[PDB]
């Protein structure tokens, strides 16, 4: 327990630090997929 | 502590109250919109016991305050409550006198104008800040999400405000204010535990709720079915612990009352729900505009924070929208906080420099000043 | 009731609903175009409780009920709800039914096809009436109002049609078909009232609004100098008391909602305003047909009635309009319900008998008939 808190919240803020790097890929691959896929259809119309 | 008159930002919501200095991205502390005051006398030597409680001051000893809430479904009706709250707030916490600095406070686009005007006239007749500036709280939540282009839900605590932007501008015919909010999603939850025997009642009892709904409840993807698994088995409940040791655990409750923002029938409101309602605020914006604002559905404020509302909004809007539109919401770490944050963005841009009113300009036309002034 | 072998006449919008029978010079009565629908669940026993209301019963009971119009800016696309306001109109309150008599319905003249194609078939299939005419609002305004040339600015709840007549023949090019309307100036107002501090969000707060607006309201022959005096002192504010003890108090909001027909801008709309609609539907006419339409620009429907309309539009044409030449505004006490006694004077004219389409022709050649006998 004594360093349990530190051991936990370190691997909290060290996963919520890899979890918003990831969560900003997250966003940024959605936006480029989204938009590329606004692309795919532009051109699938096309 | 600051080595330069960065402007103050407050955030004054009719729940909590977000505060912090501009240039930062973050507030630097949270208090609830809350004057608390005593309905006992107390007995115990030691017990603290003040006249009237501010803040987090409020929220430690009201097991026996009244709570009052100075904001109204957006707007100040209480000046004086919010004068200690801003004194608090700036003065104690983040540690400045806003004598020095000018100060940056915000409103949704159709909150009444007496809001705008006390907030800019308490802070110029009571703190003697040099200069002030009222936000639209769309714009904010466009600066903090990174968009100049769609769909702001901003879902307070007093009300959902639901406006489409377009391009840095607004499309006020499509804009349609909901009487619908986070307070109501309390008073329905203290209603719903108090049909499992655990009534809650009391001003105590409904931050006890807040808290409880914050952190067990969520709206569901697919409500029938959640609700028909949760009525039947145990599997979907979960616990809390209370201030007096007692658990409570919740059910179908643990989304019935998130329901609320999809089904507002169930607090007395006439409203077809919140995805309707943002519905209605893409497909009355005009033909080149709605495949812009469908693909940047944008949340802020709080209840964006239940577990399934980014996704099942998502999917309301796509069920109702049109085929080859791309639907998309974007729900931010920033969630609940992206007002705050965006009022720090807008009070130190450069292009925003001119939009403060000075204490030289407000003195000489009154507490109206802010009506031309701000938007 | 009635012993009259007569035809019977109604006007439908998204508003209200005016009817009675052809040969008099007023609507026997006037009904919302609303079926009501409880918005909540009964505890009690005993406390009645409808599953549907109908024009004015759904309007007096609106506290508890959400309201439905089923005409969209001119035409009926929730036909079963009309066929209910229908039944209650002609059965239950003109006490005169189409299945003894032939009936004429108007619309705008640039309405949608399917509207005239299913008051049609409503009036042949449900209600059994042996005849049937649509008519022309224009034709009914211009007859209303003593006219065979003229401008007619009819001005309804879902649109204003903006639509010239001359000699008798229809000038359809100079129709200024324009998304303006007073339900729009009642959801303006609501807006403009929440920004007073007075919110208005549900259907029965429209209904409220709406009667602010009627009573209240104003366009003002000079906006600026009734704004800057309205805006600037409580002189210019005039009292309503809301059905929960409220008192209102409107100021330049009593003017700025009307104005918006004058500067459409107001509510986001993109037109040229009221006055400049119709200087074009004259102005878009020939030569030797400008000069007629000029000296008779003729008012019908609603919003007429706003103190100063019927001065100011005098003005705002007058002033676009060359010299010399009399420019005149019809605007009779029989303002708003003038559509309707068109609809009596078309539907009785001998010179019309012969544009009715029997229970014959109808069931021989369906609904596309409708095309073939009335326009």
């Amino acid at each position: 327990l004594k360093l349990d808190k530190e051991n936990a919240l370190d691997r909290a803020e060290q996963a919520e630090a890899d979890k918003k790097a990831a969560e900003d890929r997250s966003k940024q691959l959605e936006d480029e997929l989204v938009s590329l896929q606004k692309k795919l259809k532009g051109t699938e119309d096309e | 502590d600051e080595d330069e008159t960065t402007a103050l930002v407050c955030d004054n919501g009719s729940g909590l109250v977000k505060a912090g200095f501009a240039g930062d991205d973050a507030p630097r502390a949270v208090f609830p919109s809350i004057v608390g005051r005593p309905r006992h006398q107390g007995v115990m030597v030691g017990m603290g016991q003040k006249d009237s409680y501010v803040g987090d001051e409020a929220q430690s000893k009201r097991g026996i305050l009244t709570l009052k809430y100075p904001i109204e479904h957006g707007i100040i009706t209480n000046w004086d409550d919010m004068e200690k709250i801003w004194h608090h707030t700036f003065y104690n916490e983040l540690r400045v006198a806003p004598e020095e600095h000018p100060t940056l406070l915000t409103e949704a686009p159709l909150n009444p104008k007496a809001n705008r005007e006390k907030m800019t006239q308490i802070m110029f007749e009571t703190f003697n800040v040099p200069a002030m500036y009222v936000a639209i709280q769309a714009v904010l939540s466009l600066y903090a999400s990174g968009r100049t282009t769609g769909i702001v839900l901003d879902s307070g605590d007093g009300v959902t405000h639901n406006v489409p932007i377009y391009e840095g501008y607004a499309l006020p015919h499509a804009i349609m204010r909901l009487d619908l909010a986070g307070r109501d999603l309390t008073d329905y939850l203290m209603k719903i535990l108090t049909e499992r025997g655990y009534s809650f009642v009391t001003t105590a009892e409904r931050e006890i709720v807040r808290d409880i709904k914050e952190k067990l409840c969520y709206v569901a993807l697919d409500f029938e079915n959640e609700m028909a698994t949760a009525a039947s088995s145990s599997s979907l409940e979960k616990s809390y612990e209370l201030p007096d040791g007692q658990v409570i655990t919740i059910g179908n409750e643990r989304f019935r009352c998130p329901e609320t923002l999809f089904q507002p029938s169930f607090i007395g409101m006439e409203s077809a729900g919140i995805h309707e309602t943002t519905y209605n605020s893409i497909m009355k914006c005009d033909i080149d505009i709605r495949k812009d604002l469908y693909a940047n559905n944008v949340m802020s404020g709080g209840t964006t924070m239940y577990p399934g509302i980014a996704d099942r909004m998502q999917k309301e809007i796509t069920a109702l929208a049109p085929s080859t539109m791309k639907i998309k919401i974007i729900a931010p770490p920033e969630r609940k906080y992206s007002v705050w944050i965006g009022g720090s963005i807008l009070a130190s841009l450069s292009t925003f420099q001119q939009m403060w009113i000075t204490k030289q300009e407000y003195d000489e036309a009154g507490p109206s000043i802010v009506h031309r002034k701000c938007f």
